[PDB]
């Protein structure tokens, strides 16, 4: 996509009252928004290629 | 079959009795006609409802594969995992396909027993009061009105109360 240079993504999960720390001189991609999990529960990534209203 | 009555020594199904699975053909002076035993018929109908019933209870806790996500150098455990879904789909496959096959037989055969049972319960009240034609039919050697029908259907038959009736009868014979 015509670029050369490469970015790393990383993730870990912050538990309710630990705290995530970072620091960083460079190169550094931020965090601004992260992600509450609300509900746990049995799901599934399904792969599929379609996309019907009904139930 | 394996009890030689179904397609066996009696030759074919009655498209006429149609109110059960095993029953009688009647024939008398008083006229004749269909009649299905019951308590013969609703056994069976117990019994394979069961069978059924049961079939489809024992696979509840059966395999349910799940999806599950691997990349480029997790090709073993993504192998391994494919090995173990199918693997299970093959058992659980193979446990339906011969389960079906296994009962189908044995059904067909339970068939032939009730009906090879009921043959036998006719005859074992009638005895000389009757003679076996060979096909199912007993031909009885006294007159059998609409009332003694109904007691040999039922199991009632009082075999002592034709047997001088009978016995002269067989005799001229
Ligand atoms: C994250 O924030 C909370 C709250 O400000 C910290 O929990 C406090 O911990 C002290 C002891 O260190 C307790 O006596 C307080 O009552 C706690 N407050 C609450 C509101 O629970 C927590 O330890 C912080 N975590 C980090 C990793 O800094």
């Amino acid at each position: 996509n015509g670029q050369s240079g490469r970015m790393e993504f990383f993730w870990t999960i912050l538990k309710p009252n630990d705290a995530i720390n970072f620091e960083s001189n460079g190169n550094f991609i931020a965090p601004e928004y992260a992600y509450k999990i609300v509900k746990k529960g049995d799901s599934a990534i399904m792969k599929s290629e379609l996309e019907g209203n009904c139930n | 079959g394996l009890f030689g009555a179904i397609a066996g020594f009696i030759e074919g199904g009655w498209q006429g009795m149609v109110d059960g699975w095993y029953g009688y053909h009647h024939s008398n002076e008083q006229g004749s006609g269909y009649a299905a035993d019951k308590e013969s018929t609703q056994k069976a109908i117990d019994g394979v409802t069961n069978k059924v019933n049961s079939i489809i209870d024992k696979m509840n806790t059966q395999f349910e594969a799940v999806g599950r996500e691997f990349n480029n150098l997790e090709r073993r455990i993504e192998n391994l995992n494919k090995q173990m879904e199918d693997g299970f789909l093959d058992v659980w496959t193979y446990n339906a396909e011969l389960l079906v096959l296994m009962e189908n037989e044995r059904t067909l055969d339970f068939h032939d027993s009730n009906v090879k049972n009921l043959y036998d319960k006719v005859r074992l009240q009638l005895r000389d009061n009757a003679k076996e034609l060979g096909n199912g039919c007993f031909e009885f050697y006294h007159k059998c009105d609409n009332e003694c029908m109904e007691s040999v259907k039922n199991g009632t038959y009082d075999y002592p109360q034709y047997s001088e009736e009978a016995r002269l009868n067989r005799e001229e014979i």
